[PDB]
């Protein structure tokens, strides 16, 4: 899964 | 509420200790009755509220993969017939993870954006807008799907507006929306050439900011950069 | 209960799935429910109750430990007075986990010892018995801290007695039954001699029996006996 | 803290 803050 | 009789010092004092023991369920009740003090929220505890839901909901997710692929398995040829079992528990995990979609929801709506006027505080809750409506994305099905995306397109586009015209490239906000906003336009929009052309872009604009940056602010901005340049690695 | 609507073989479904998705407090849930439904435990169905308890329980007990500590060094030389709410917030845990531990020792006492007469079934569930006073233990500060520390002795010397005349010396029932005796005796009886003793004479008794053994009940047996060996180093 | 099963 991508990256996310 | 359960929260309505502490003190707002001691719920945030009491979800800094929950973040410390990783009691994120606990963190996030904390913080859900200090926004319901109705006071705005400093950086300090804008962060504190998102890192507890982000957690508790990150949880929620990783499970309903989990579960939602044990049930696309279920329902391929040749699978054995086993009842109604795990589409029931997968229901019950996305009931409570939509529970908790619509808890950060309303909190924002009542009454965290409309107070803040500020731009780093105004993007950042509309980015945390963004976010839980795609968190209710990911699961939706029904006759809403489309306008739940919409919901979340629409936060993140207000945010980014703001976010362009009021904040530096390197702002550590700017970034995590446009990271974001680029995982919503590959994973929910099904827009993955947006995605790859906002993360470059963000990418490309902050590089070109740096130079303008103490030691601090520069770690900050890369560690989000690198977030960037991760994704379009997965993505190209 | 909120699980008595629910099939027994549907709450043992869910539980497995539970566990796949590391969603320890519905697994416990559904096996508290399936419990309830009063037949006896199969092998795989005791290993799911436990499991499923002892991640629970070992969340609970992890945050008590960093929020005692954090209490512990309020209360030192220096230390600025804070307010009420390291020790409130601490209390909360801990009244959560004798919560747990209440729950566990009632399904055992609500009937599944005294329903168990076959002796890896009673002696797993002694152990069992055992373990949740040695949870309540670690945290017992008042009148009734002796006779807590006495529950949790008496339930697991049963257990030893009956696993030393029923059960083969790397039986895996009966050596991690004596690893955690061995850590009560160390941790909670103020009696390290007795834990080295036991530990000692537990993986020696072991060896000695490994030769009888096949290939994979071997593996299961020398896992814990290193297991006893790691204890052994860290206390000599 | 020691290993328990
Ligand atoms: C009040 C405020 O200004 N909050 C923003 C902080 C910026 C620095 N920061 C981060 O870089 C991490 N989290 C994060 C960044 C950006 C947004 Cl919009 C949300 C969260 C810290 C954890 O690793 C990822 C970046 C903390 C928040
Ligand atoms: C029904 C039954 O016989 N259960 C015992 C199983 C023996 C094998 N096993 C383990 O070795 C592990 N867990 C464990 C051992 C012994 C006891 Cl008394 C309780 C649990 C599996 C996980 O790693 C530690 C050993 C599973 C249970
Ligand atoms: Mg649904
Ligand atoms: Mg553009
Ligand atoms: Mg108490
Ligand atoms: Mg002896």
């Amino acid at each position: 899964f991508p990256a996310t803050v | 509420g359960a929260m309505g009789s502490m003190e707002r010092a001691s719920l945030i004092q009491k979800a800094k200790l929950a973040e410390q023991a990783e009691r994120y369920e606990d963190m996030a009740a904390f913080m859900k009755g200090a926004v319901e003090k109705g006071e705005e929220l400093s950086c300090e505890e804008r962060n504190l509220l998102s890192v507890a839901y982000k957690n508790v909901v990150g949880g929620q997710r990783a499970a309903w993969r989990v579960l939602s692929s044990i049930e696309q398995k279920s329902n391929e040829e040749g699978s054995e017939e086993k009842g109604p079992e795990v589409r029931e528990y997968r229901e019950k995990v996305e009931t409570e993870l939509q529970g908790v979609c619509d808890t950060v929801l309303g909190l924002l709506d009542s009454h965290l954006i409309k107070e803040a006027g500020d731009a780093e505080s105004r993007v950042f809750y509309l980015k945390m807008k963004g976010d839980y409506y795609r968190y209710l994305a990911e699961v939706a099905t029904g006759d809403d799907k489309k306008r739940i995306i919409d919901s979340a397109r629409s936060a993140y586009q207000e945010a980014m507006d703001i976010s362009k015209k009021e904040m530096p490239p390197t702002n550590p906000i700017r970034l995590g929306l446009a990271l974001n906003f680029s995982v919503f336009h590959y994973e929910i929009a099904n827009s993955p050439e947006e995605a790859i052309s906002l993360a470059k872009t963000t990418f490309d604009e902050a590089m070109a900011d740096l130079h303008t940056l103490s030691e601090d602010s520069y770690k900050d901005s890369t560690l989000i950069m690198q977030l960037l340049r991760d994704n379009l690695t997965l993505w190209t």
